[PDB]
This record gives structure tokens, C-alpha cells and sequence, in this order.
């Protein structure tokens, strides 16, 4: 029941915070290509 | 046991200001409402108003709304009335009396002081 | 049960615009 | 009652754990890890540690103006950063993990095939 | 005079002598049972003021219980740091989407 | 006749009785007379407000009542049944509510970069 | 059971779709200028 | 407002004896009225409270009685000490009124 | 509580946006 | 002296009691003896199996054979709900994820690079 929706929050969040993580490096990562570009 | 002691005669002149004074002791200030009642014709006691001591807040009897004002310190336990431009009428035994705080028991003033007797002449 | 739907539903639905708008901006060439 | 005069008072209306020890004595001094946590609070005699899903963990000591009560140790694995590792869980995450994964390398092969 | 509210089965009853009257706020439903009022469950937050005559006891007296109910199904927890992330990311990411679009143009 | 007003804020609840502009007013819950000077300072009451910090919902949920200065307890007809559950840092959001937020702040950022580029030309 | 804390565990997870999708959206235009 | 009257300024009784000293109301007071006993020298005291509730400390020969507009107060075998003037005072309504007063 | 409806209510704005856009290509191609 | 020592795992939960090293070991929850004859007593700890938050929930009670349970030294009260397949993550472990995916996403990402390079 809402027990299981407490779990698929918490895994749900955990989970984005990981892809938000990856995506921020990659932002670092272009961010470096673009400034060595420009 | 509980007492409350009130200032001297104070012979005031008409159109003057003049400020009685009621000091409590034995039990809580704040916690027991305060009135001021006075006495004139000869013996006719009036009820003129009260005072909230842990608050300041006054509630006044409509015929001396406008010859009382009561101040409270609570510092030092006292009671304090000013009478402003006090005529002959004035002239009377005033005494501090004290009552409840709530809605209850605020209607029968168990304490009474032994009264000031302010004339004005 | 449906959080997750929502989950796939996000996850599809991401790769279906990003794929989109890529070819949109290929033909756009 | 042994000394053990501190009790719970739980599953209240609104979600809360509340410990209260059994004296009516001004100065109720609980002792946490052998040294008083504070001295009783003006006439209120318990202690409220919170809500159940803080999960307080220790050792609580309570001692009134008689000697100390002998402490209730109290233990809470209320669950709140708890999943369930199940096998569509673990597949999604992983799946997830894949399609960001490959779109992000797929980002990155474009972005050093044109520079 | 003060107006019995009951909750039993979940559900917050008014109860009184005389038939009830809505004076605002939830509707609710007559009962089988004049001088009987449901308010929903008590979940549900009934909020409303409501007239009833007195008894024999107390003959034409009338009261008035504005009944007010807030336990909330509906509230979430706020926490300042989760909510001051979220804030200050969602500008952050806003700023550099912005610096993109400037980037373009 | 004026409904009462209850504002809950976090812990703190504060009721409000606007039925009596003029005097002073005095409250009572549960029959136990409630504000002014106790040992209690959770419970304070100051103009017609009634402000209770850290509101208990099994211990200080039930009847309130709201009466002025010179009237007595017993003679009160509008009494507000107040039983809350209340929690720190709780508050009331529907589902509209938070489609309201997503939406203005999809518009304000759309609005921003639409900003950046007209400015940019 | 109490829906206090699991409505804020929703409502962060919706707080960081916003962010993923924001930061996405912010990628991909990225890489589009670089591209041009 | 509601004027408190009495009704007799001064009785005349001997020592020993049972009197009774009427209070009168303008309207219903609803038995809130107050019984203080003025003392010649100035002091004065509450005796009794709402209808007939005694005060701490005054001593039990003094009785009260009655309900609506019409209040009495019996006192018991006159003593030397209970000559003073008694006031009633009511709490029904604002302003509080007192009345006249009895002589004994 | 605030149900899955919520999650779903973000779900579809972004859908709505992906058909804006994948309509406007097949306007922009032949139509 | 010392506090009692617990742990969890999924369903099941283990009691042990450090106070006595060795001796007679009986168990108490709620002040009813539980343990011995699933549910059983190890010989230096309290075995449960299928745990609940209504069924067991409360204090705790090591105590010698022939003893009265508040010569116990303390109880141990004892609350949790259990979900199958479920652990606690510790400030640890969120870091350890953490730094696992970073790790990973950033080596791929600079090895696409090394590889689309040539
Ligand atoms: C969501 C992000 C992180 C990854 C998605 C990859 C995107 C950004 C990549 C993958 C394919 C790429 C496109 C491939 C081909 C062309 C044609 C070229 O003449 C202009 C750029 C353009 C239109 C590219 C733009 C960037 C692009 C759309
Ligand atoms: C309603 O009537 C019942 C039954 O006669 C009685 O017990 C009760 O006092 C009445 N209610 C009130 C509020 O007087
Ligand atoms: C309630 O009392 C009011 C006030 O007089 C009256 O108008 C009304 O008819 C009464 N209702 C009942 C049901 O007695």
C-alpha cells in the first residue's frame, strides 16, 4: 500500500539525483569543449 | 495575608491632577483584576473602572470614562489611578478593590484597601 | 504500480522527443 | 516497577513517540550516556524526543528527586530511506542507467566527431 | 450551551435535541433521524456553524457550534533544505538554459 | 454572528473573536478557564487572538469560547469546536495548487529565454 | 498510516523530473550550438 | 442600568437578634450579587457572593437569601461588632451598582 | 495524499510538448 | 553497563545482550517470555522470524533462568516496520553510490571520446 509508494519515492528520487549528477558532468564536460571552441 | 495599602488625603486644588496610589502585596499581582470604586454623597459607593494588571487593558463605567484614567506598575505591585481636573464633585473616598481575573469570579471584589480621601478645594 | 508507469512513461517519452527534435533539426539542415 | 519508571506513550493521532517516566517530582533529570540530557522542564514531568520517523537511537537515563530510574533503552528502525530491491526495481534502475548511459556517450561521440 | 459533536465510524456527527439547522458551510446529509446531521467523514474536514434550539431544560435558547475540523490528508511535510535546493537548482538550471538561448542568438 | 476565525501556522494556532470589537475579551476552553497569567505559556491571548504555540491535538482540541469583559461564561451561545491535528512545518496543497506552480514556472522560464532573445536582436 | 512525509518524498521526485528535464533540455541545446 | 436600591437607610434592633436586610434590583440579576459590610472606621469587607456562597474568614452568623430582584441577608444574634452599614453590590450586567445601604 | 496523479501531471505536459513538435515536423515535411 | 546489541535484516530480526558474556538465557518482549519452543533462542541471542510492527513491538527482556524480569537491567523497546528485500542507506552508502556513478559515467564518457576520435 503507501508503504510501497514511500519505497518507489525514495528509489525514484535517489535515481534522479544519480541522473542528475551524470548530466551535470556531462554539462561540465561540453561546457569545456565549447570554451576550448570558443 | 493579602492587603492592599493606599496613599494619603492629598488636598488637591480644582482643575489640578492628581494620582492615587494602591500597593498590593502577600499573592500574584498580575493575576487578580483591580477596580477603583469610589465614594461620595456621604456614603454612595460607585463602581468607575477595572483594570486588567497582566495586561493594562481598562474597562470603564461610562460616567467616569472621562474623569479616570488607571495605570498599572507591575514592578512594584502597585495600582495607579490619575483623576484629571478634579472639581468639588471629586472630592470623595476612593478605594482599590480587587477581584478575580476571568469572567467567573471578577464580579465580587473580595480585597478592598482602606481607602484615599481626596478633597479638592 | 502506476509511479512506475510514470517512470517508463518518462523514460520513453524522453528518448522519443530528443529523437524528434534531432531529426526534426536534420531535415531543418 | 524495578526502577524502570520511564514508559512510551505511542501511536498517538498525530505520528509522535513520547517517553515519560514515573515520578511527580520537580526536577526530573534525564541522563543521556551517564550525564543529564536536561533538567525537567516546569511542571511538564516527560520528555518528547519527536516524531516516530526521526527514529531516535541511544541510551535514555531518567532520575526524579529520588535516585536515578533505571534507564529504558529504546531502539527504532522506523524505515524512511528504505526500498526494496526487487526485480523490477533493480531492472528499471539498471534500465535507466542504460538509456542514460548510451545517450550521454552518444552526445559525447558527436560532440569529439565534429571538433 | 454547547452543541455534542460525535465522530463514530469516521464520520464527525452533530447532535442535538432540536432539529438542526445549516447556518453555513458543509451541507451535510439528514439522517433517518431528524436532530441528526452527518458532516462527511472526519477526514473530509467539515467546517460549519449550526443552529439548534434548546431543550425543555433549556427552552428557547438557541446555540451556535461553528465547528472547524483540520486534520489534513492534503499536508506534506515541508523540510527548508529540500525546498531551498529545489528552489535555487530549478534557478540555476533556468539561468543556464537562458545563457544557451543567449549563446544562439 | 460573525464566524469564528481559526489561522493554523505550523505549530502555532491562533484564534480570533471578532463578534466583540469594543471591550476586552476573555476565553475559555473546555469549561477551564484558558489565558491570562498561568503557569502555561504556550496559551496567550492579547486584543481578541488567541494564540496557542505548540497545540496539543489530543490535550487542547475541544469547545473554545470567546467572551467580553463584564459578561459571564455561562451566558454563551457560538462555541467553535476546534479539533486539529497539527504538525511543524505542515501545510495544505491540493493538486491544482502544484499544476499552478509547474505552469508559472514553465511561463516564467519560457518568458526569460524569450526576453534573452529579443534582447540579443 | 501518515501521507506527510511520502507527499514530500512525491513532490521532490517531481521537483527533480523538473530539474532532469530543465538540464536535459540545456544539453541538447548546448550540443545543437555546437553544431552550429 | 440596573439600580441597586435598598430598602430602609437605618434599622434599629437589639443585641442578640435575628434581622434581615432587603436588596432590590432594577431587573433579573440573576443571583449575582455581592454583601460587604462598611465598618465605621472605613474598612469594609466582602461577607457573602453570588446568592448565598460565604467568603473565607467571615464568620457563618451571617446568612443570605433570595433570587430574581428581591436579596435579604439574615444575620444572626446581634453583636457589638456587627454594627456597620452593608452594601449590595450587583454583578449581572456593567457598570457593577451598588446601593444605599443599611445602618445597624 | 497527493496520489500518482501528480507524477502524471508532469508526464503530460512533456508529452504535449514532444507532439507539438513531432506535428510541426510532418507540417514541415510534405503537408 | 552495556546496551543491548541488535540487528535487522529484510524480515528478521537478531537480539543479543552483552551484559552477561555467558549465562542462561531467557527472553522477554513486553514482559511476556518469548523465545525457545520460526521464531526460537539462540544460546547467546533472540532469533525472530516473520517480525511485525503490531504483533512485536516493545520492550525487551534479558534476564538469567530463574529471574524476575525487572532484575533485568534494562528493556529494550523495540519498534520498525519490515519490507521484504530492504536495507536502510547510511550517508555512507548514498556517498558510495554516488561516487560510483560518477565514476563510471565520466570514464565511459572519455572513453566514447578516445573511440569517436578515431
Ligand atoms: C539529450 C542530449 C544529451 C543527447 C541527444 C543527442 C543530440 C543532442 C545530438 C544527436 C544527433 C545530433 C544531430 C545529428 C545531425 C545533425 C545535422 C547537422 O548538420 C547539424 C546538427 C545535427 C542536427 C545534430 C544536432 C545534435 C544532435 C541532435
Ligand atoms: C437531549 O435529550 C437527552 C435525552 O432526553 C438529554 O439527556 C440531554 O440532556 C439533551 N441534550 C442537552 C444538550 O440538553
Ligand atoms: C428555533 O427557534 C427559532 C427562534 O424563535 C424559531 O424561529 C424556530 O422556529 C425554532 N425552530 C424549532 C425547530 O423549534
Amino acid at each position: 500500500d503507501t508503504l510501497l509508494l514511500q519505497l518507489t519515492n525514495t528509489s525514484a528520487y535517489y535515481m534522479y539525483l544519480l541522473l542528475l549528477l551524470k548530466s551535470v558532468v556531462y554539462f561540465a564536460i561540453i561546457t569545456c569543449c565549447l570554451l576550448r571552441r570558443t | 495575608e493579602v492587603q492592599l495599602q493606599q496613599s494619603g488625603p492629598e488636598l488637591v486644588k480644582p482643575g489640578a491632577s492628581m494620582k492615587i496610589s494602591c500597593k498590593a502585596s502577600g499573592y500574584s499581582f498580575t493575576g487578580y483584576t483591580m477596580n477603583w470604586v469610589k465614594q461620595s454623597h456621604g456614603k454612595n459607593l460607585e463602581w468607575m473602572g477595572l483594570i486588567n494588571p497582566y495586561k493594562g487593558v481598562s474597562t470603564y463605567n461610562q460616567k467616569f470614562k472621562d474623569k479616570a484614567t488607571l495605570t498599572v506598575d507591575k514592578s512594584s505591585s502597585t495600582a495607579y489611578m490619575e483623576l484629571l481636573s478634579l472639581t468639588s464633585e471629586d472630592s470623595a473616598v476612593y478605594y482599590c478593590a480587587r477581584s478575580g481575573y476571568y469572567g467567573d469570579s471578577d464580579w465580587y471584589f473580595d480585597v478592598w484597601g482602606q481607602g484615599t480621601t481626596l478633597t479638592v478645594f | 504500480l502506476d509511479p512506475k508507469l510514470c517512470y517508463l512513461l518518462d523514460g520513453i517519452l524522453f528518448i522519443y522527443g530528443v529523437i524528434l527534435t534531432a531529426l526534426f533539426l536534420r531535415v531543418k539542415f | 516497577k524495578g526502577n524502570h519508571l520511564v514508559k512510551v506513550y505511542d501511536y498517538q493521532e498525530d505520528g509522535s513517540v513520547l517517553l515519560t517516566c514515573d515520578a511527580e517530582a520537580k526536577n526530573i533529570t534525564w541522563f543521556k550516556d551517564g550525564k543529564m540530557i536536561g533538567f525537567l522542564t516546569e511542571d511538564k514531568k516527560k520528555w518528547n524526543l519527536g516524531s516516530n520517523a526521526k527514529d531516535p537511537r541511544g541510551m535514555y537515563q531518567c532520575k526524579g528527586s529520588q535516585n536515578k530510574s533505571k534507564p529504558l533503552q529504546v531502539y527504532y528502525r522506523m524505515c524512511q530511506n528504505c526500498i526494496e530491491l526487487n526485480a523490477a526495481t533493480i531492472s528499471g534502475f539498471l534500465f535507466a542507467e542504460i538509456v542514460s548511459i548510451f545517450v550521454l556517450a552518444v552526445g559525447v561521440y558527436f560532440i569529439a566527431g565534429q571538433d | 450551551f454547547k452543541i455534542p459533536i460525535e465522530e463514530l465510524e469516521d464520520r464527525v456527527f452533530v447532535n442535538c435535541n432540536t432539529s438542526i439547522t445549516w447556518v453555513e458551510g458543509t451541507v451535510g446529509t439528514l439522517l433517518s433521524d431528524i436532530t441528526r446531521l452527518d458532516l462527511g467523514k472526519r477526514i473530509l474536514d467539515p467546517r460549519g456553524i449550526y443552529r439548534c434550539n434548546g431543550t425543555d431544560i433549556y427552552k428557547d435558547k438557541e446555540s451556535t457550534v461553528q465547528v472547524h475540523y483540520r486534520m489534513c490528508q492534503s499536508c506534506v511535510e515541508l523540510d527548508p533544505a529540500t525546498v531551498a535546493g529545489i528552489i535555487v537548482t530549478d534557478v540555476i538550471a533556468t539561468l543556464l538554459l537562458a545563457l544557451g538561448v543567449f549563446c544562439f542568438a | 454572528q460573525t464566524p469564528y476565525k481559526v489561522s493554523i501556522s505550523g505549530t502555532t494556532v491562533i484564534l480570533t473573536c471578532p463578534q466583540y470589537p469594543g471591550s476586552e475579551i476573555l476565553w475559555q476552553h473546555n469549561d477551564k478557564n484558558i489565558g491570562g497569567d498561568e503557569d502555561d505559556k504556550n496559551i496567550g491571548s492579547d486584543e481578541d487572538h488567541l494564540s496557542l504555540k505548540e497545540f496539543s491535538e489530543l490535550e487542547q482540541s475541544g469547545y473554545y469560547v470567546c467572551y467580553p469583559r463584564g459578561s459571564k461564561p455561562e451566558d454563551a451561545n457560538f462555541y467553535l469546536y476546534l479539533r486539529a491535528r497539527v504538525c511543524e512545518n505542515c501545510m495544505e496543497m491540493d493538486v491544482m495548487s502544484v499544476a499552478t506552480i509547474v505552469i508559472v514556472d514553465i511561463c516564467i522560464t519560457g518568458g526569460l529565454l524569450l526576453l534573452v532573445y529579443y534582447w540579443s536582436k | 498510516v501518515h501521507t506527510e512525509k511520502v507527499n514530500m518524498m512525491s513532490l521532490t521526485v517531481l521537483g527533480l523530473r523538473m530539474l532532469f528535464a530543465k538540464t536535459v533540455a540545456v544539453n541538447f541545446l548546448l550540443t545543437a550550438k555546437l553544431f552550429f | 442600568d440596573i439600580q441597586m436600591t435598598q430598602t430602609t437607610s437605618s434599622l434599629s434592633a437589639s443585641l442578640g437578634d435575628r434581622v434581615t436586610i432587603s436588596c432590590r434590583a432594577s431587573q433579573d440579576i440573576r443571583n449575582y450579587l455581592n454583601w460587604y459590610q462598611q465598618k465605621p472606621d472605613g474598612t469594609v469587607k466582602l461577607l457573602i457572593y453570588y446568592t448565598s456562597r460565604l467568603h473565607s474568614g467571615v464568620p457563618s452568623k451571617f446568612s443570605g437569601s433570595g433570587s430574581g430582584t428581591d436579596y435579604s441577608l439574615t444575620i444572626s444574634n446581634l453583636e457589638q461588632e456587627d454594627i456597620a452599614t452593608y452594601f449590595c453590590q450587583q454583578g449581572n450586567t456593567l457598570p457593577w451598582t451598588f446601593a444605599g445601604g443599611t445602618k445597624l
